[PDB]
């Protein structure tokens, strides 16, 4: 349960391009650090190298919505990974059961685009739905939206730490 | 008649709920009618053109341009959708493209003879959208930049998308998801802080922030008072005071018709020549200087002068609260005269006498060499050559855009046969034959456009089976099961009764599906229906 030491196992298995046991390990950190995702993960372990590498794994994994998910983490919201990941149309990570983990108004418009263009109208309407949350809404008064990215990340990273362990 | 154009976002991000349930292009609509029901209160709004622009793609982007009714814009308002990109540059830069085409063919630009105020055709863009990031399938852009790839003929003669008589206003939506309690809603509504706000403003437009419906219909009012007819001038400060916000403003000059009419031009930036091919690019907005020391206004009796009403401004009221009707602030564009750069006073800015607003009187080029000139003309004598002498050294300096508008002054004035009747040069004659040419091409994709609004884009789209060029059909919405003609169609829950009943209507032994809007139909209905006998 030592952060520091799982983080630098993360980083050999990731050097090593072992990206699912990657993601196993930076799983791990992140919830020795939270309380298996309870808390907030301090920035000092989920650092911006941190989530890219997990970025990255989940990219090389072709798990693509989980990459855009992931996108969000970061300090600054990273829409050109994003955008590139959800074009992708071989994922394997459950695509539009993973819409209700986006707080972010831009992405699902991207998806809500994405899906139209392709012809995709149930995908397309689960995304319009997403849009359509009150919580969600941009101009809520930076609480509520401050809380509705924090149990979305919640909600996911335990949904990642049941799936990689 | 005022042109109303819509620029309704429909960015997927507008299905966002707000306290209300219903979504931002819900709301977009709503403002859209309640808009223009406050506007048909106006009576003057008799004549008035509606058109609609969404963000979706160029092909489908123009809803209802020119030669549509009522009935299309309306029908087409509704049935928006909310499912493309923050494609913002591009769909204003087709907003500006669908209010400036016919501008090359009728000629209310006037290129290279003179900015008239008079020739206008005032529209203004109502931009309705969210605070949302811009985006063009490639990631966020968090400034906007209105693109420059496939320009109109002609769209390098005045170097900035938007025109004289345009101004883009912006209701941007800000309705948050749960109601916040505020007691200072009811003050001035606050600009915008995206994107749109500084093109909003460099159009002499304005953004509005809305975050409540009552704030909605506050913004609808003052974007209802704000519908007018006139053109946007640049004011700015040419000398030191007689920085401050009055310094320099995009305010609006007003052109009240009787059609409108006027004799002077707003000079432009440069010194025509016929040795130089090209016509150079002005500005969109006319940047006039004025003079910050006190001068007197000159005018003579007879004379063809036009004054414009300056709009509500810092400037204005900087200029009213110097009380002095009596004396003028004398105003020029810089560049125009043939050797100085400062230019010469074709106009002041003077007070009314009422104290009430601050008009511009628009002149001859040089109106303090001219109108003693020819005043003194017209009180003494039969011109004199001492005199004429003196009317040559005018003209050498006059622009020669000028020379039509003087020629048709003097001769309603009551000189006819005067030596501005003699002749008229003008431009080059590259560039009389590149403004025609422009013309002949302004009138091919004029009819390019029209005929290409409507019932000319049908999408159909398919899944596309990936290898590892076949795809697979979707629900087609006109997908029209001609059940009775087709066996297809027929599902197999309903084989029997639906083959029973081809039976029946076969043997001698859908419909009620009218789209809502004609089912209720009271004059059509009757009309068809014979009429009865009357009473006694």
């Amino acid at each position: 349960n030592n952060h520091s030491w799982l983080i630098i196992q993360a980083d050999i298995y990731f050097a090593t391009n072992q990206y699912s046991a990657a993601l196993h390990y930076y799983l791990q950190a992140g919830a020795v650090c939270s309380d298996f995702f309870n808390k907030a993960v301090p920035p000092d372990v989920y650092t911006d190298q941190v989530i890219k590498r997990m970025i990255k794994c989940c990219s090389l994994l072709n798990c693509h919505t989980q990459v855009a998910i992931l996108c969000q983490f970061l300090r600054e919201i990273d829409y050109k990974t994003a955008f590139k990941s959800l074009q992708e149309q071989n994922s394997h990570d459950a695509m539009d059961s993973y819409y209700d983990y986006i707080w972010d108004v831009t992405i699902l418009e991207y998806l809500t685009y994405l899906h139209h263009k392709r012809g995709e109208t149930d995908k397309r309407q689960i995304a319009i739905k997403a849009i359509g949350q009150t919580e969600l809404n941009a101009s809520n008064p930076e609480e509520v939206l401050q809380l509705a990215a924090q149990r979305r990340k919640k909600k996911f990273l335990q949904a990642m730490a049941k799936l990689y362990f | 008649m005022p042109i109303l154009l819509f620029l309704i976002d429909t960015s997927a991000s507008m299905n966002q709920r707000s306290h209300l349930g219903t979504t931002y292009l819900d709301t977009a609509k709503g403002a859209v009618e309640t808009f223009m029901k406050l506007r048909a209160r106006d009576p003057a709004s008799r004549g008035d053109r509606y058109m609609l622009v969404t963000f979706e793609e160029p092909p489908y982007a123009i809803k209802a341009g020119w030669k549509e009714n009522h009935a299309t814009f309306m029908n087409e308002l509704k049935n928006l959708q909310a499912e493309g990109l923050t494609t913002l540059g591009q769909s204003l830069r087709t907003a500006f493209d669908l209010l400036n085409l016919n501008r090359l063919v009728t000629g209310i630009d006037n290129y290279g003879q003179g900015r008239n105020p008079f020739f206008l055709e005032p529209a203004i863009i109502i931009t309705i959208t969210d605070g949302s990031k811009l985006t063009t399938t490639s990631g966020v852009q968090d400034e906007l930049h209105l693109p420059l790839n496939s320009p109109l003929p002609g769209s390098e003669l005045t170097k900035e998308p938007f025109r004289w008589d345009q101004r883009l206003f912006a209701l941007v939506l800000r309705l948050p998801g749960t109601m916040s309690v505020e007691s200072e809603q009811l003050t001035g509504v606050p600009l915008d802080d995206s994107a749109i706000t500084p093109m909003c403003e460099v159009t002499g437009g304005r953004s509005y922030s809305v975050c409540s419906p009552r704030m909605l219909n506050q913004c609808l009012e003052s974007l209802v008072q704000k519908v007018q007819s006139g053109v946007v001038i640049n004011f700015e400060k040419a000398g030191p005071d007689p920085s401050q916000p009055w310094h320099s403003c995009h305010k609006l000059i007003y052109v009240r018709p009787n059609v409108p009419i006027g004799h002077w031009p707003v000079p432009e930036s440069f010194w025509p020549d016929q040795n130089s091919p090209t016509l150079p690019p002005r500005t969109s907005h006319p940047v006039v200087k004025f003079s910050c020391t006190d001068c007197e206004p000159m005018v003579i009796d007879k004379l063809p002068f036009d004054k414009y009403e300056l709009e509500p401004s810092p400037l204005t009221q900087f200029i009213l609260e110097r009380k002095s009707p009596q004396t003028c602030w004398q105003v020029y564009v810089s560049n125009s005269a043939k050797y100085s750069e400062l230019g010469h006073p074709f106009g002041y800015l003077k007070a009314s006498t009422a104290l009430n607003c601050v008009n511009l009187f628009v002149m001859p080029y040089n109106y303090p060499v001219l109108l003693p000139l020819l005043d003194d003309l017209f009180k003494v004598h039969k011109p004199t050559l001492k005199w004429r002498q003196s009317f040559e050294s005018y003209l050498k300096t006059m622009p020669p855009y000028y020379l039509g508008p003087l020629k048709k002054a003097v001769r309603m004035m009551g000189a006819p046969n005067l030596i501005a009747d003699s002749m008229e040069y003008g431009l080059s004659y590259s560039v009389i034959s590149y403004l025609k040419k422009l013309s002949q091409q302004a009138k091919i994709e004029s009819d390019r456009v029209i005929g290409s609004v409507g019932k000319k884009v049908v999408q159909e789209t398919g899944i596309k089976v990936r290898s590892r060029g076949f795809q697979v059909a979707l629900l087609n919405k006109d997908l029209k099961p001609q059940t009775f003609r087709n066996a297809y169609d027929i599902p197999r829950r309903n084989l029997l009764d639906h083959l029973t009943r081809m039976r029946s209507n076969l043997l001698k032994s859908q419909v009620h599906s009218v789209p809502i809007a004609q089912m209720g139909n009271y004059q059509e209905y009757l009309k068809q229906v014979p009429s009865p006998l009357r009473e006694l």
